[PDB]
């Protein structure tokens, strides 16, 4: 007789679901759990919005999970499971999605994840532009909201050493952009960071190609959407560029992520006045009383030995301490230069070239 | 003329006799295309009561759009339908309650369109006032519910370009996704000075910030707070924690009844679809399922939209805003009195406030 809670989790395939029921299986053999024990729930994402929010409420909520994980899907969004579980304010973690938007909490209230958004990409930029003493950046930045997240972020980093000179942003759809480009070659800062979607970057990747702005003494810095599909395609030799290690391992996400809940859920029962989410959808519009404070549990949040590094949120329920591949494109293949540890840069062996040659 | 289905969708108990009489006017539709209506009724407004409810008389009938009525203050409604609209590419107008609650940032693709003010209306309105009765010094507070940007900046906006000498003491910003075990609302709380308080919120959240305001002496006489519609709600439900002298903008019930309101939103399904089917020679097409959305989408447009904005019926300008609102609606200004009632105590209408007292009496 242990009070069995319910985890949730929507995800890619089945066997992530076996993944997800083992991680769970092994945080009660962990753990302490005569009071509490841990059971695991789960589908694999529905085809479209509307059944997908159905299969939420009739197979995770009908069993009162506490909190749902939820991969981004293959080849569709978490957004109707934010939704869906947002309503009851039970919290939501996402594994896998990087888009900025679901950092926003008058959308996605109930939303923590342990992949950091795009934005904070920025963070990396910053950190490069110390050790390489960078002090005279230009910024282009797509007109949308990924884009206006990262120049948000960066702006935070230089506005209170390295400062932008400027900051051009286009509409994501254009193609001629030499509008813009050639506003960027008179200036004097050769350092330039684009935040772009891959079809957006390959339009920039050209027009900046026809300008002769991919030559030597030209730095260009970058994000893992930059240097993915097409516009790994068009990039300029010397571009240096990001990839989140283990960004796309669901199932080691899977794994720290039930790390994670698990010790919430057993500090959340530390505390008194616990009450039970709510069964099922139907006839039920009240929010969860205590999903406001198993959020805030979540959030304060600490796994220092994860599979994926060290586990803490930000006050957006954002991973930090994120580790980053720093790859250079040389000879148009794609090489590891350097790693971002989570909050220090480590330069290996392979040298660094530049647009140009530039040793 | 041939028919198109329109669902009217009525929650809580319902005058359904005034509303089937209230479309008498059935000979009254002499565009290109006549409703076929079909009132339901529903107990349940959770996610899930709503969405197989209006997909299963999607895949019963053939229903071109959805008039939707509720008698709640469940602001969520409004979000719910949005996302069903969107999804399966269908008007629906939420003529009241919790379907008519300010959905600030709906989707691209939405076909949703509420009765009642936009946020910048009632940011607007609320200047209006504190002009009249010479209140220049003010705070606000909000949660993070969509529009709380939208709401600080037509304020802001509005005062930094003002002849009059407006003083906006503080902004605040208050987290109610975390719970406040910490008393950290408490803090936040205590920096006020301000005579004016605009607060932006929800309802339930209103009661809550109200019961931290007061145990900190922000109820007493010399704070007065001024709230938009969807914080009074439904004015028959008066939460205790409400400090009387609470002003509020409202579109609640009161001179705009609800078969009205049913009425002139099946004028505006139809005479928008007569339109389209008289400069195109075709309606879109009701969507046989919403368990098949994801590929019948190249099929689907909210081409309808741009005759939905522009409708006018037995000359009277039912226009929408861009956003999904109603363009000029006569708001209704209140007062929560000692005997714990909304009373009416101003009207504005042709962009005009008219208040009723020169000063306020005291409760
Ligand atoms: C800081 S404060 O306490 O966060 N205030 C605050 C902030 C945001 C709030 O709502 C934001 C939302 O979009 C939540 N909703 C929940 C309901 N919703 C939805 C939509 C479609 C569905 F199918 C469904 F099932 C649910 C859409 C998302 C509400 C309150
Ligand atoms: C993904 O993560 C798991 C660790 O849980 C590991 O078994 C596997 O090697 C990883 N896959 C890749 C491609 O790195
Ligand atoms: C809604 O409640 C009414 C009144 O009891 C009832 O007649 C009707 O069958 C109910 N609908 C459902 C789906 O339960
Ligand atoms: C809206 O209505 C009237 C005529 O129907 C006209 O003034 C205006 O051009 C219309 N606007 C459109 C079609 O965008
Ligand atoms: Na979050």
């Amino acid at each position: 007789d242990p009070k069995i809670v319910n985890i949730g989790a929507v995800l890619s395939t089945k066997k992530h679901e076996q993944i997800f029921r083992e991680a769970v299986n092994q945080a009660n053999k962990r753990h302490f759990t005569r009071k509490i024990q841990l059971q695991a729930t789960s589908v694999t994402h529905r085809p479209n919005a509307i059944q997908m929010a159905l299969s939420v409420c009739e197979d995770l909520i009908s069993s009162q999970v506490y909190a749902i994980l939820v991969s981004h899907p293959p080849a569709l969004t978490p957004t109707p499971i934010s939704y869906t579980a947002g309503f009851y304010r039970i919290p939501v973690i996402g594994l896998t999605t990087r888009m900025s938007i679901y950092s926003d909490k008058s959308i996605h209230l109930s939303f923590l994840r342990t992949v950091p958004p795009y934005s904070h990409q920025a963070l990396v930029w910053f950190e490069m532009m110390r050790l390489f003493n960078w002090n005279h950046v230009i910024l282009i930045v797509s007109d949308d909201h990924e884009g206006r997240a990262a120049q948000k972020k960066l702006e935070t980093l230089l506005e209170g050493g390295p400062k932008a000179d400027k900051v051009l942003q286009f509409e994501p759809g254009t193609k001629n952009l030499t509008a813009l480009l050639l506003e960027a070659k008179e200036l004097e800062a050769r350092v330039i960071i684009l935040s772009a979607s891959e079809d957006d970057a390959t339009a920039v990747y050209k027009s900046a190609a026809m300008l002769d702005m991919t030559g030597a003494g030209y730095v260009w810095l970058v994000g893992e959407r930059e240097i993915s599909g097409s516009a790994l395609r068009y990039a300029p030799d010397g571009i240096i560029g990001l990839q989140l290690i283990n960004g796309k391992n669901e199932s080691a996400h899977i794994s720290d992520a039930v790390a994670v809940v698990a010790q919430a859920i057993h500090e959340l029962f530390e505390m008194e006045n616990i009450t039970d989410p709510p069964r099922g959808c139907v006839g039920n519009t009240n929010i969860w009383k205590t999903g406001p404070l198993f959020k805030r549990v979540l959030m304060s949040s600490k796994y220092p030995d994860g599979v994926t590094g060290r586990i803490e949120f930000n006050e957006d329920g954002d991973r930090k301490f994120a580790q980053y591949s720093i790859m250079n494109l040389q000879n148009r293949k794609l090489v590891q230069v350097g790693i971002f540890n989570g909050s220090y840069i480590i330069q290996n062996d392979r040298k660094i070239i530049w647009p140009g040659g530039e040793t | 003329p041939p028919s198109i289905g329109i669902a009217v969708i009525l929650v809580g108990t319902s005058d359904e006799v005034a509303i089937k009489d209230a479309h008498e006017k059935d000979d009254f539709h002499h565009l290109s295309v006549v409703p076929r209506v079909e009132l339901v009724a529903m107990n349940e407004t959770d996610p899930k009561s709503i969405i197989t409810r209006i997909c299963d008389l999607m895949s019963d009938r053939k229903i071109q759009g959805v008039v939707f009525a509720d008698d709640t203050d469940q602001e969520a409604i409004a979000q719910i339908l949005d996302f069903i609209s969107a999804q399966t590419l269908t008007p629906i107008l939420g003529i009241h309650g919790g379907s008519s609650m300010i959905m600030a940032d709906k989707d691209e693709s939405s076909m949703f369109f509420q009765f009642g003010p936009s946020i910048e209306q009632q940011a607007s309105v609320m200047l209006n006032i504190m002009e009249e009765y010479d209140w220049y010094i003010f705070s606000i507070v909000t949660t993070y519910f969509p529009g709380y940007q939208d709401f600080v900046n037509k304020i802001r906006s509005t005062i930094e370009n003002s002849f009059v000498g407006w003083e906006l003491e503080e902004v605040l910003l208050l987290d109610m996704s975390l719970d406040d075990g910490d008393s950290k609302i408490q803090n936040q709380l205590k920096k006020l000075q301000s005579p004016i308080i605009l607060l932006y919120c929800t309802k339930e959240e209103a009661t809550y910030i109200f019961e931290v305001a007061n145990s900190v002496g922000l109820t007493g006489y010399g704070y007065t707070w001024i709230v938009p519609s969807l914080v009074a709600g439904d004015t028959d439900t008066v939460p205790s924690e409400f400090p009387t002298g609470l002003i509020s903008v409202s579109y609640d019930e009161w001179d705009y009844g609800l078969p009205a309101r049913v009425r002139d939103g099946i004028a505006i399904i139809t005479t928008a679809a007569s339109d389209m089917l008289s400069e195109h020679s075709f309606i879109p097409e009701p969507k046989s399922s919403c368990y098949n959305t994801h590929e019948k989408r190249i099929y689907q447009s909210n081409m309808l939209n741009r005759y939905l904005i522009n409708v006018t019926f037995e000359g009277r300008d039912l226009s929408f805003s861009e956003d999904g609102y109603q363009m000029h609606p006569k708001l209704v200004i209140i007062l929560l009195n000692k005997e714990r009632k909304w009373e009416r105590v101003g009207k504005w209408k042709d962009k005009s406030l008219q208040m009723k007292y020169y000063v306020w009496p005291r409760m």
